[PDB]
RNA sequence: UGUGGUGGCGAUAGCGAGAAGGAUACACCUGUUCCCAUGCCGAACACAGAAGUUAAGCUUCUUAGCGCCGAUUGUAGUGAAGGGUUUCCCUUUGUGAGAGUAGGACGUCGCCACGC
RNA sequence: GGCGGUCGCCUCCUAAAAGGUAACGGAGGCGCCCAAAGGUUCCCUCAGAAUGGUUGGAAAUCAUUCGAAGAGUGUAAAGGC
RNA sequence: GAUGGAGGUAGAGCACUGUUUGGACUAGGGGCCCAUCGGGUUACCGAAUUCAGAUAAACUCCGAAUGCCAUUCAUUUAU
């Protein structure tokens, strides 16, 4: 709703693998109202909505202004550690 | 049942080509008109005897 | 105390002359087993599917829609 | 032929009112008859169609084919090559003059008769009329006919349904039951 | 239609003891005895015994024989003994 | 019962036909065609697909009926056009047929007048 | 020496495999499941005794699915034996199973019968195991 | 304009489901004497014509159920450089798929004849 | 070392996406056949399944419909068609 | 360094060959039918049939990094 939504870059060396380690989930928004841009997120921001909410509720994004009403589609996390990666979003109007 | 058999030139006498056939489906001597080099010519040719 | 160990040689398929080339008449171009490239413009198919060029010129493989693929040579 | 007369004359108009075709052209005709004598018995005793084929060539007007074996079955002891079956195709006026034999002389020659089995829909309308003797036809004989073989004769339409079918064939005999 | 390979083939005239269905064709030949106009100057050797009349079927089906008093036997043969 | 579509059969035939030789370079191409009333030809090459002289069974110029008469007669028109150009070579499309007059006739009409096969 | 598990074969001597890593597999059918977290084989028997002392400490039933089958072959020679000449005989079956992986999933019970049945079982396998249940979707199902 | 014929361009052109049409054109259909034909059969193929009809093919239109073409991202994997156990793992640096998916799409271009 | 097995040729894998590459490594074949199973010019499209129909059988010949290939290719297997 | 290409490897994927775990179902069979025609009953299950979820060296609808082949190409170097 005023969420922790910001840029990221195209194809970053192994700057992911300590991405990995330092608690971080690289995200992923592509859909209708903006073409498609990488978006940061991490574990426990959302899942303050997960738990007040639900799992399917319009998820909204910011940068304090108009909103991109994300719809989650898929995230197969990463086993062995039960914790968010390759979160993919999905946007859809009214 | 197969044998490596020689047409010959029925006119000039001459081992022209070789070639070979089943003694048992045709058992007749051989009728085929190559080409003689010796003359240059197309020649009735009849399997070696 | 086996049955295997049986072995055949090498043949030595593969393709013979790149791209952008200058091939001169009659040389290989890809020994083949069984058509996996079509032959084009200029290029000619002997009895064991090699391929052969006809003229001098250079070489392009391209693609035929989604089928398969092609040579040919254009001249100078 | 008469059943041609009949045909165009009673059969269209008719058919054209029980389900009103925008034209005349959407009508349901009679396209072809094959006719299957099968003998079964060559890779046994090759000399049985020796007489088949004759029968045949009796009951229509042409000589049969000869169908080939197609394959190999052991317990039957089938060999490829070998013919078990020999069929005819009817068209033209022939068509009408063997069905108006069949109508009308043919099967009512068979004994203890309730007509046709009301069932060979195939839900596309090609009505087939077994039959288990050969004695039946006039142009067949008491002291040359050895034998009980049979036909399968495949009639064929240009019908969709079997309602169409049924009632068209109606129109041209066929005595149901 | 070949040539030497196709049997006999004649518009034979086809009858029987009533209705004169004189108009069909057939394989069998033989004594002339119809060449007529009104059909085809053949033959009505074909005498067939079925008129597709004899057998009540096309005529539809008729009384031809009963086979049906089975209940009157005890009711009639010992019922006129009844009342 | 469906009924083959005529054309497509024919239409068959044709590309595997086709496969042997167009080469319309300078040698342009013949063509033909059938119908249950008419005949037409045109004069193709490639690549440009552009025709150089065409003709008509029932449409420009005739005499007779549906036969060898009309095909003689577009046969010549063909030929008779085409020269005006200077076209020696053509190579004969059979289409989808065989030779029987309907296109025999067109051929060999075709060949007298003035043109190579 | 029981034989939980087999196939048909196709073919007798496979190549000793080589196991390097995965993630995924989540949750199926059942609500709770276990996850092996190492690199190793598993053999035939281990399943089976598995299987059993889940079965045991359960009862009436409750869904119980065997996740995981054995389908690579196995080999030996035999004592005394110089090497050299072809490969052994075969005996035995094992089928990999690299971390992150599902073994097994129940449903049917309240946890504490699960969990009860789920670490019962992983001391019959060489895995490191956890324990995890079937979390969530945006729609259950 | 329409209709017929004839070519290229990756099915984004297809498949499927539904409607309209006949002046010309195409086709269905009327026939076998005639060149020609059936391992039997004018169904096929070939020939002779115009009684009858848009039912079908056939061309125009509608449709995202199916088939196809799909970006930007993330993740797997890897060259080079390193560090731990060396069965395996981990970190910088360069590249980065397959799955998933927004979206596109019920064609585009060229020629010849006919007449409205 | 012996006793066993093998010694020439073809196809697949091992083989690390050019080509090449060992093992008493994992799998199969060859020491011919064909006068048409060749040449050329015409024409045709399969295995099945459902549905009907005497002898007729679950499985012979037939007929209708669905079907991009699930067939066939003298011979082993790849690559093709 | 730039451009063009050949090929099925590491992935990963079930369209084909194998191997395979659950749900449904009926294809009707499974000892009787329950019986001396209403449904074959309990039960077995494969295909016809499907919904999920797995795996391969001699499985592939797909597929990189790298090397490899070329150029009247560019820059240094010297074979
Ligand atoms: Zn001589």
């Amino acid at each position: 709703v005023q969420l922790e939504v910001k840029e990221r870059a195209i194809r970053p060396r192994s700057l992911r693998n300590q991405l990995r380690h330092e608690g971080k989930v690289p995200a992923i928004v592509y859909g209708y109202q903006i073409e498609s841009t990488p978006i940061y997120f991490e574990e426990k921001d959302l899942s303050k909505i997960l738990r007040e909410h639900g799992a399917n509720t319009v998820i909204k994004m910011t940068v304090d202004g108009k909103n991109i009403n994300t719809l989650m589609s898929k995230a197969q996390l990463d086993t062995f550690t039960g914790q968010m990666l390759h979160v993919e979003f999905l946007s859809v109007n009214m | 049942m197969r044998v490596n058999i020689t047409l010959e030139c029925t006119s000039c006498k001459e081992r022209n080509y070789l070639t070979n056939k089943n003694k048992r489906n045709n058992p007749d001597r051989l009728e085929k008109q190559k080409y003689c080099p010796r003359e240059r010519k197309v020649t009735l040719h009849r399997e070696t005897k | 105390s086996t049955s295997n160990g049986r072995d055949s040689e090498s043949k030595r398929l593969g393709a013979k002359s790149a791209d952008g080339q200058t091939v001169t008449g009659g040389s290989i171009l890809y020994r083949q087993r069984g058509t996996k490239i079509y032959p084009g413009v200029n290029v000619g198919i002997g009895g064991d599917d090699t391929l052969f060029a006809k003229v001098d010129g250079v070489v392009r493989f391209e693609r035929k829609g989604r089928d398969k693929k092609q040579v040919s040579v254009y001249p100078v | 032929n008469r059943l041609k007369e009949k045909y165009i004359k009673e059969v269209t108009p008719s058919l054209v009112e029980k389900f009103n075709y925008s034209s005349v052209m959407q009508t349901p005709k009679v396209d072809k008859i094959v006719i299957n004598m099968g003998v079964g018995d060559a890779v046994s005793n090759a000399k049985n169609l020796d007489k088949a084929v004759e029968e045949l060539a009796l009951i229509t007007g042409q000589k049969p084919l000869i169908t080939k074996a197609k394959k190999s079955i052991a317990g039957f002891r089938l060999r490829e090559g070998m013919p078990i079956g020999a069929k005819v195709t009817l068209r033209g006026e022939r068509m009408y003059e063997f069905l108006d034999k069949l109508v009308t002389v043919s099967l009512p020659r068979v004994r203890d008769f309730h007509g046709v089995s009301k069932k060979a829909f195939d839900g596309r309308g090609n009505y087939t009329l077994g039959i288990k003797e050969q004695l039946i036809f006039p142009e067949v004989d008491y002291d040359l006919v050895d034998k009980v073989r049979g036909m399968d004769i495949v009639i064929v339409t240009t019908a969709n349904t079997d309602e169409e079918s049924r009632e068209l064939l109606a129109q041209l005999g066929m005595p149901f039951q | 239609m070949k040539q030497d390979i196709h049997p006999n083939y004649q518009p034979v005239v086809f009858m029987d003891s009533t209705t004169g269905f004189k108009f069909l064709s057939g394989s069998t030949k033989g004594s002339s005895e119809t060449v007529e106009w009104e059909d085809g100057n053949t033959y009505p050797l074909l005498r067939v015994e079925v008129t597709s009349d004899s057998h009540p079927f096309y005529t539809g089906r008729q009384k031809f024989t009963q086979a049906d008093g089975r209940v009157d036997r005890f009711n009639k043969k010992y019922g006129l003994k009844d009342e | 019962i469906t009924k083959p579509d005529k054309n497509k059969t024919r239409q068959k035939r044709h590309r595997r036909v086709r496969n042997k030789i167009s080469g319309t370079a300078e040698c342009p191409r013949l063509n033909i065609f059938r119908s249950n009333k008419n005949i037409y030809a045109q004069v193709i090459d490639d690549v440009a697909g552009v025709t150089l002289a065409s003709a008509s069974a029932l449409d420009k110029e005739i005499s007779g009926g549906t036969k060898t008469e009309t095909a003689a007669a577009v046969g010549k028109l063909v030929a008779e056009r085409a020269a005006e150009k200077g076209i020696k070579k053509v190579v004969f499309d059979r289409g989808g047929y065989l030779y029987h007059g309907r296109v025999q006739a067109l051929a060999e009409a075709a060949r007298e007048n003035g043109l190579e096969f | 020496m029981l034989v939980p598990k087999r196939v048909k074969h196709r073919r007798e001597f496979r190549g000793k495999m080589r196991g390097e890593a995965k993630g995924g597999k989540e949750v199926a059918f059942g609500e709770w499941g276990l996850q092996a977290t190492e690199s190793h084989w598993i053999t035939n028997r281990q399943i089976e005794a598995a299987r059993i002392a889940m079965t045991r400490y359960m009862k009436r039933g409750g869904k119980v699915w065997i996740k995981i089958f054995p389908h690579k072959s196995y080999t030996s020679k035999a004592i005394g034996v110089r090497m050299g000449k072809g490969k052994g005989a075969p005996e035995g079956w094992v089928s990999p199973v690299k971390r992150g992986k599902i073994m097994f999933e129940i449903a049917g019970v309240p946890e504490e019968v699960a969990r009860e049945a789920l670490r019962l079982a992983s001391h019959k396998l060489p895995v490191k195991t956890k324990i995890v249940k079937r979390e969530e979707m945006g729609g259950e199902s």
